[PDB]
């Protein structure tokens, strides 16, 4: 007989390679273990991925709160970069800026150095409330089992 | 001899040949890109920023008769005619092309193996002396880095306070 | 061609024209159609064998 | 066996050479994770918690002028929220992240074995040249005590609304 | 309704053309009777050999299309 | 709107709904309340009303006959009428054909292909059935690798 | 189960009947829970 | 000769005990007709998805992302209330993940073409926790048992949510026995 | 043996990496079936078309010829507005250009995409020539992607690319 779902094309008369690549043992965090070109793990290894991610976060910190901040009025005021007008580009007085790449305000997301901000913050809702596993105001599963065992027909 | 970051190993590609090399490459850009290209970029940034700092200082006090004066040097740019700005841009492009000999890309910029930052510009012949050449290479790179940071600071603080650098220093107001 | 070889038929009137069969025997006596080809596909008449000449068969690779 | 837990066998990944190593790993997290990563994490937590505990106590004792005006007299995590709106926490986080980029580089040097865990070569006053092992044991012990202490202070604040010293004065 | 009857007409035209074109192109020979041009245009059949060869002529294709042409014009 | 009126606002569609509901209610009037026939007819009325309301909101266009008409020209406003339904078909049909062809080849390279075609090897058949979910890229891969299209000189043909 | 009985169940008509009954059930249940779908909803 | 899990039934022939979690449990004999490598890959994928599913159903009842769209303690209601574009994005991302992680070998005919490919091994070990031979077997057994437990738990959670119409924690705290 | 683009798959047989712009990316194997020189020429022509198209999708939003000032900044609306005569003249110009391509494809052999157009003699240096060939291929690819996106964005928003960016209606409301 045939055992189905072998995963081997030659068993099913399907095209396949003849020499399969060997599997090297190397890992990249935020990457995978598999065949790679020579020097790939050294040049773009876990160190590369992690340090690049750290740089990306440090650059996110300015980007998240991107905007022209001015104290000319006597208080710190934020104005979108889109407000600025640029000479020498004909009709387009107002030109794309970083907000084009990162439209936080359009979606109503209050970004911050850390991902979430005051207006847009993770919401923690307490599930327990005032309930108790037994002999509580809330009628729990254990309460149901106790009542059932003490019930009277 | 001393390393910029003692707890990190000296980067492999930084062997001290270039001026100002204190083994500072913690993120290892030299392991990805050609160090000649990186040093050319560093020197170009530093020179542009040295000129930019001197311009920030002069523009706040002295304005050319043909142009109008903005409140701050960053606003002088918006005040000045757009055609004039375009002319400056195209002149800079022509200068770059001619100085690099129409070898403007990483592929061919150093095809003749010219020293990074060496565009043959020495009208007064200041760098004829070798020892003076080395000392002035160190001075150039250090002053260029300091001017890079200083131009960033001047740009951002001028945009914030809406007052020139010296005007801000004379009338310093805390942001909050 | 030799015995036990795959040969493609080149006879237009043949049920197996441009199809591959296996040479079962080649008669050197000097008859008109010496080679004998077996086929897995049966013809309309129900025969899976035929006699062909050396010019009506080409060895396949 | 384990000096700390006599009835449990010494963890395999704990040789005992590291500062503060008393064979305390009943759950075997060292067998799961690289011990260099764990040592770096422990030293980091130790230093951050020491600064945090000293900061809670020192904020109870004294407050810088201007910061009181901006935070409206808020304390601990409420001061955190007020000064997030202020923008000061943003500066602290920016510069701490700038430090932590090179911290990541140093972490990978540790994992490559070139750097000892937690060794940033920062000793301007030269206090560790006499007995570095002794100082390291002191640092680890004080850091563990500070982690527990900052836990206690923060949860006491969550319970009562009062800082460490104010709580102790108004239990 | 016009759409549906139009596509019925398309079916009719295409099937009549199918029968007629097949008859014309296989008139000279097929794999069943590879020497049909020898027998001509309107021979009855080739016998019950080779599975049966009823209606193996191009005339038969005409005869079979005529049913379909009548259907389509209907 | 193309050449007709929206079905949500057509007196003909409303009249058809009314007629259907009235037929069902006349059939219901002769059955006691709560009996299986009454419940069945009530459910029929509810289904009719739901169908008509959903057709109205779907954005279907309706002619003077009061019946929805389909715009199968390519207009994206009416894609759900022919194109998306037809894409689902083409997906399923390519799946079926690809797995069937794969099984034909699998049986071809067997001891008894005819036995495999009358008495199937259902483990391998289910294998192919599973494979059929990426049939577009698989079929194009076969085409470009040359395993799909046979040469003109390797296919039997009748004499001219 | 007997391998001969399993081969019989693998015979073509049995498999065709079972597969088409399964498909008919699929269509019938789809129409039972989502009836009167003259269009893809968009 | 007899299975360990079901004593009266004979040991499944294809289950040789090499795989983690193997107690000879295959009463219906799927392994006879389906390759155990494919079956184990499927088992691990199901168990991993159900581990994540149980964790999500339990966690997103107490903590949510900001916004009315993401504010739903009931998981079946979250399925509908969460932004549909986001859900389609997740679907596309899962498809790309399947493709790349399986290295274009995503079918029953080619999945295990490479001898190096092992059932359930997609090259996922970002922190390299599985490089220790001593703990590797224990980790494998824990993963299989966790997948099984999470599969059962997720099925129970989904259907008890269908019945009660309340979250899992909310149901257990305010239990109301089924009435019609 | 292994593709550069996809490290876990074998290199396509026809794509050996020698030709410009080759990273071994052919997951569906077009190169095995179709003539590689024809494919390269088609890719180069598509890239040139889309480079000009992407430039002209945005240029009217910045400046318009005085004759076509009234025409919409939306490129599709401007296409509708132009009128048969101007479109006929553009078509004749394009066909005259494509007569040379017809001659080079059907009655000549040459490097793919080589129509003899190098008036400024920028391709004489071999190293710069290699960089420029790869740059043309890659900029063409990016322009193809960008212009397809731009066409679909203009379909949806019924506005120009810069106008869409400025108004931030990045997200669709459904089919048009
Ligand atoms: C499998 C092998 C293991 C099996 C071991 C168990 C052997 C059986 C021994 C019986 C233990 C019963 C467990 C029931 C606990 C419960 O229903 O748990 C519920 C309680 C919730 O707390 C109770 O919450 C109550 C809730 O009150 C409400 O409920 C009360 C009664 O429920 C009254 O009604 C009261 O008026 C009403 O307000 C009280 O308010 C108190 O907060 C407190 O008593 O759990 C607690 O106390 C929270 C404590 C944290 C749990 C720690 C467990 C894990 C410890 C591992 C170590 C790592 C820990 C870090
Ligand atoms: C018999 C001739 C004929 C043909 C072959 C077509 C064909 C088409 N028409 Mg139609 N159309 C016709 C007559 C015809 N039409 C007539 C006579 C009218 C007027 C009554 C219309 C009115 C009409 C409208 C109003 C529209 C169409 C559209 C379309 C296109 C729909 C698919 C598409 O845009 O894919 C595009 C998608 C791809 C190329 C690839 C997609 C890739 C992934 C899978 C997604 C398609 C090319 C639509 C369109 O946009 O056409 C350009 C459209 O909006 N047609
Ligand atoms: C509920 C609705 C319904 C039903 C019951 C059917 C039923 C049928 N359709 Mg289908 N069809 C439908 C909707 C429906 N269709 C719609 C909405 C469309 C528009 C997209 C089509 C388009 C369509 C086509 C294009 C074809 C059919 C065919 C068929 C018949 C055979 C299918 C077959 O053997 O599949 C099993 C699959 C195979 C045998 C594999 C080969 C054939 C498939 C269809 C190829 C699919 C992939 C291929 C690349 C598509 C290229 C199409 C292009 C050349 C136009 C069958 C009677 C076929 C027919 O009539 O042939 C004479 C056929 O070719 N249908
Ligand atoms: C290719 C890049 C890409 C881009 C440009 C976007 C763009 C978008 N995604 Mg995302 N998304 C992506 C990849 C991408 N996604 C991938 C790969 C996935 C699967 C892993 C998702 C899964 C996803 C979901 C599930 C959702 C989005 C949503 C959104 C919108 C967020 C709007 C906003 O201001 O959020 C700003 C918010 C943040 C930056 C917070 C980030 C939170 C995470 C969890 C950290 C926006 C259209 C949301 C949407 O459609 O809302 C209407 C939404 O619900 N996306
Ligand atoms: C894919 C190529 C392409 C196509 C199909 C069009 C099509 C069009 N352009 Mg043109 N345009 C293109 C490239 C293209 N452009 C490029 C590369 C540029 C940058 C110089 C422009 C810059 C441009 C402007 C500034 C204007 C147009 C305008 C127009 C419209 C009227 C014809 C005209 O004046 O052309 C003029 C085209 C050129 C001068 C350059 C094309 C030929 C180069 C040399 C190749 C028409 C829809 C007019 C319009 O209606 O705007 C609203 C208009 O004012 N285009
Ligand atoms: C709504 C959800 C949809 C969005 C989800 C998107 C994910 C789609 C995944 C498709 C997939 O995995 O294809 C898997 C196939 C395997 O095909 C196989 O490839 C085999 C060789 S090999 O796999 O390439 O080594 C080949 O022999 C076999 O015939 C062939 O079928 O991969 C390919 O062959 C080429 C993939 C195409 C790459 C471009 C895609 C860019 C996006
Ligand atoms: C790198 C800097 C630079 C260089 C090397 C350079 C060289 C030359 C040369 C020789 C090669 C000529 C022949 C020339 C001629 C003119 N230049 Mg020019 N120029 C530069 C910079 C600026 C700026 C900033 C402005 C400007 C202008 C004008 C005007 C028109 C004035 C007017 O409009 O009255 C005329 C006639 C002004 C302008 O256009 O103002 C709208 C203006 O602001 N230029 N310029
Ligand atoms: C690196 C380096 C240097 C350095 C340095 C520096 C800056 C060193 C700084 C060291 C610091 C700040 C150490 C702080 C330790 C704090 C502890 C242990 C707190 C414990 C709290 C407890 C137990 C508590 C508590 C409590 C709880 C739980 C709840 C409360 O209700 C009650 C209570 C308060 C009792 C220098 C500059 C010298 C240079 C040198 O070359 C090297
Ligand atoms: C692999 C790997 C990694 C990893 C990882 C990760 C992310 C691992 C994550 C693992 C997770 C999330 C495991 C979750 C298991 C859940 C189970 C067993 C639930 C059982 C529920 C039951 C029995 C139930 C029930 C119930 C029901 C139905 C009825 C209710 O009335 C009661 C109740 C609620 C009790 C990392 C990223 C670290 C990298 C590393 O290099 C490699
Ligand atoms: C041959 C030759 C010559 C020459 C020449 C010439 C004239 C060469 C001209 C070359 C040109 C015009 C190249 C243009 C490339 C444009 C690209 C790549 C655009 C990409 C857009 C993207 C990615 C985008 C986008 C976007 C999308 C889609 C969505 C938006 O919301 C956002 C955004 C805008 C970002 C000369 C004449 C000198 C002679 C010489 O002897 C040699
Ligand atoms: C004739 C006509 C009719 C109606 C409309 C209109 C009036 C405009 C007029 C003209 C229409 C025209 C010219 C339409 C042209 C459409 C175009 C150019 C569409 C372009 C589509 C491009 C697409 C998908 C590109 C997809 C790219 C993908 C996945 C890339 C993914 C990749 C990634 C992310 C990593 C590396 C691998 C790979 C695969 C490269
Ligand atoms: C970053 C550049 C990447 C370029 C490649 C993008 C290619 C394909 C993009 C497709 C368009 C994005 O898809 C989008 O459509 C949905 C329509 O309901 C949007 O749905 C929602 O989007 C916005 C919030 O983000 C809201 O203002 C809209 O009112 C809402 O419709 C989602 O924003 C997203 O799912
Ligand atoms: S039945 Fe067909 S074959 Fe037999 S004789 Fe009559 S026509 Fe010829």
């Amino acid at each position: 007989a045939t055992v189905g779902f072998s995963g081997v094309p030659s068993d099913f008369c399907r095209p396949a390679p003849t020499a399969f690549p060997a599997e090297p043992a190397g890992m990249t965090v935020f990457g995978a273990r598999g065949p790679r070109a020579e020097g790939h793990r050294d040049k773009f290894g876990s160190r590369h991925a992690a340090v690049s991610l750290a740089c990306a976060a440090l650059l996110w910190q300015p980007i998240s709160q991107a905007g022209m901040y001015s104290i000319d009025s006597g208080s710190l005021a934020k104005k979108s970069f889109s407000e600025m007008e640029v000479p020498g580009f004909g009709d387009a007085k107002k030109v794309p800026t970083i907000e084009s790449f990162f439209p936080f305000t359009k979606n109503g997301f209050d970004a911050s150095p850390a991902l979430f901000g005051k207006d847009s913050m993770i919401v923690f809702e307490n599930p327990l409330g005032k309930c108790g596993a037994y002999a509580s105001s809330c009628h729990t599963f254990l309460d149901e089992m106790g009542d059932m065992l003490k019930a009277t027909p | 001899d001393d390393l910029a970051v003692p707890f990190l190993e000296r980067p492999p590609m930084l062997d001290g040949s270039y001026a100002g090399d204190i083994g500072f490459d913690p993120v290892g850009f030299s392991n990805y890109f050609d160090l000649r290209w990186l040093r050319e970029a560093e020197l170009k940034h530093g020179r542009v920023c040295m000129l930019g700092v001197v311009g920030f200082l002069v523009q706040e006090f002295v304005t050319l008769p043909m142009f109008s004066n903005g409140v701050t040097p960053v606003d002088d740019f918006f005040v000045v005619p757009a055609t004039g700005l375009w002319q400056i841009f195209f002149t800079i492009g022509f200068v770059e092309a001619f100085s690099n000999g129409f070898k403007l890309t990483p592929s061919d910029m150093f095809a003749d193996d010219r020293a990074p930052g060496d565009l043959g510009f020495d009208p007064l012949g200041c760098g004829k002396d070798p020892a003076a050449l080395a000392r002035r290479q160190l001075v150039e790179v250090k002053n260029g880095r300091l001017a890079m940071i200083a131009f960033g600071g001047m740009l951002h603080q001028q945009l914030l306070t809406k007052q020139g650098v010296i005007e801000q220093l004379t009338n310093f107001k805390a942001i909050m | 061609v030799k015995r036990g070889s795959q040969v493609r038929i080149l006879r237009k009137e043949s049920y197996w024209y441009q199809d591959v069969g296996t040479v079962a025997t080649i008669d050197t006596s000097g008859i008109r159609y010496p080679v004998v080809v077996r086929f897995e596909k049966v013809s309309y008449s129900g025969v899976n064998t035929n006699n062909f000449s050396l010019d009506e068969v080409v060895e396949v690779v | 066996m384990s000096p700390s837990i006599p009835f449990l066998k010494k963890p395999d990944a704990l040789d005992g050479t590291a500062a503060g190593d008393i064979g305390f790993d009943p759950l075997g997290f060292s067998s799961l994770a690289d011990i260099k990563f764990l040592q770096e994490a422990e030293i980091k937590h130790c230093r951050i918690a020491m600064l945090a505990a000293a900061g809670s106590i020192a904020q109870d004792i004294f407050t810088f002028p201007g910061y009181s005006a901006l935070t409206g007299g808020a304390k601990m995590t409420a001061a955190h929220d007020k000064l997030v709106a202020t923008g000061t926490m943003g500066q602290i986080l920016f510069w701490v992240s700038f430090a932590e980029v090179f911290g990541t580089v140093a972490l990978f040097d540790t994992l490559d074995g070139k750097r000892a865990p937690g060794d940033f070569k920062f000793d301007p006053l030269g206090m560790g040249k006499k007995n570095m092992a002794d100082m390291q044991l002191k640092e680890i012990k004080n850091g563990r005590l500070a982690m527990l202490g900052i836990a206690g202070m923060t949860h006491g604040y969550f319970i009562s609304g009062k800082g460490p010293l104010e709580l102790l004065g108004n239990f | 309704g016009d759409f549906l009857v139009h596509h019925a007409i398309a079916l009719g035209l295409h099937t009549t053309a199918l029968i007629l074109v097949k008859g014309a192109l296989d008139a000279r020979g097929s794999k069943l009777m590879p020497d049909k041009k020898d027998f001509g245009y309107s021979f009855p059949c080739d016998g019950p050999g080779r599975g049966g060869t009823c209606d193996i002529s191009a005339w038969d294709a005409f005869y079979l299309s005529m049913f379909w042409m009548l259907n389509t014009i209907g | 709107v193309a050449g007709l009126t929206p079905c949500k606002d057509s007196k003909d569609f409303q009249r058809r709904l009314d007629g259907s509901v009235k037929k069902l209610k006349t059939r219901l009037a002769k059955y006691e309340k709560g009996t299986p026939p009454a419940l069945a007819l009530e459910k029929q009325i509810e289904r009719t009303q739901a169908r008509f309301e959903r057709y109205g909101k779907a954005g279907l266009l309706c002619g003077t006959d009061g019946l929805p008409h389909l715009i199968t020209d390519g207009r994206w406003s009416h894609s759900g009428e022919f194109v998306i339904p037809g894409l689902f078909f083409l997906y399923i049909a390519g799946w079926i054909g690809w797995v069937g062809r794969s099984y034909v080849l699998f049986a071809r390279e067997s001891d008894k292909p005819t036995e495999k075609e009358i008495i199937l090897d259902v483990p391998a058949a289910l294998s192919f059935v599973s494979t059929g979910f990426i049939w577009p890229v698989s079929a194009f891969k076969e085409f470009t690798s040359g395993n799909l299209i046979a040469d003109e000189s390797e296919i039997t043909v009748s004499p001219r | 189960m007997d391998s001969n009985f399993l081969k019989y169940l693998s015979t073509a008509p049995v498999l065709l009947t079972v597969w088409l009954s399964f498909t008919a059930g699929l269509v019938i249940e789809a129409n039972r829970f989502f009836p009167d779908m003259l269009y893809f909803p968009m | 000769e007899k299975s360990a899990s079901v004593p009266f039934l004979s040991k499944p022939e294809k289950l040789d005990g090499s795989m983690a979690g193997d107690v000879g449990f295959d009463p219906l004999g799927i392994s006879y007709f389906i390759d155990v490598k494919w079956l184990r890959e499927a088992e691990l994928k199901h168990g991993r998805i159900c581990m994540l599913a149980t964790a999500g159903i339990l966690v997103q009842e107490v903590i949510h992302l900001p916004g009315p769209a993401f504010s739903s303690k009931f998981a079946l209601d979250a399925w509908s209330t969460a932004p549909r574009g986001g859900m389609v994005q997740i679907l596309i991302a899962i498809g790309l993940i399947e493709m790349v992680s399986n290295r274009f070998a995503i079918t029953a005919t080619d999945m295990f073409a490479n001898p190096n490919r092992k059932p359930g091994d997609l090259g996922f070990d970002p922190l390299s926790l599985g490089a220790n031979p001593a703990t590797r077997a224990k980790y494998e057994l824990s993963e299989v048992i966790h997948g099984r437990a999470a599969m059962m738990g997720l099925s129970g959670m989904i259907h008890q949510m269908i019945v009660s119409k309340q979250p899992v924690i909310d149901q257990l705290l305010n239990f109301k026995p089924v009435d019609a | 043996e292994m593709s550069k683009a996809i490290p876990f798959a074998e290199r396509p047989a026809k794509l050996d990496g020698k030709i410009p712009g080759d990273v071994g990316f052919d997951p569906l194997g077009f190169s095995d079936y179709y003539d590689l020189k024809y494919l390269r020429e088609a890719e180069i022509k598509h890239g040139r078309i889309c480079m000009l198209g992407a430039l002209g999708w945005l240029f009217p939003e910045f400046a318009k010829l005085p004759q076509f000032a009234s025409l919409s900044t939306n490129p599709l609306k401007a296409a509708t507005e132009l009128g048969p005569a101007g479109w006929a003249q553009i078509f004749i110009f394009v066909g005259a250009l494509e007569s040379f391509s017809y001659e080079k494809i059907y009655y000549g052999d040459s490097a793919p995409g080589d129509l003899g157009f190098d008036p400024l003699r920028l391709g004489k240096n071999p190293v710069s020539r290699a960089h420029y060939e790869v740059a043309e291929i890659k900029n063409g690819r990016l322009a193809m992607i960008g212009l397809g996106g731009m066409i679909h964005h203009s379909l949806l928003t019924k506005q120009g690319a810069i106008e869409q960016i400025m108004s931030q209606n990045f997200y669709p409301s459904g089919f048009p």
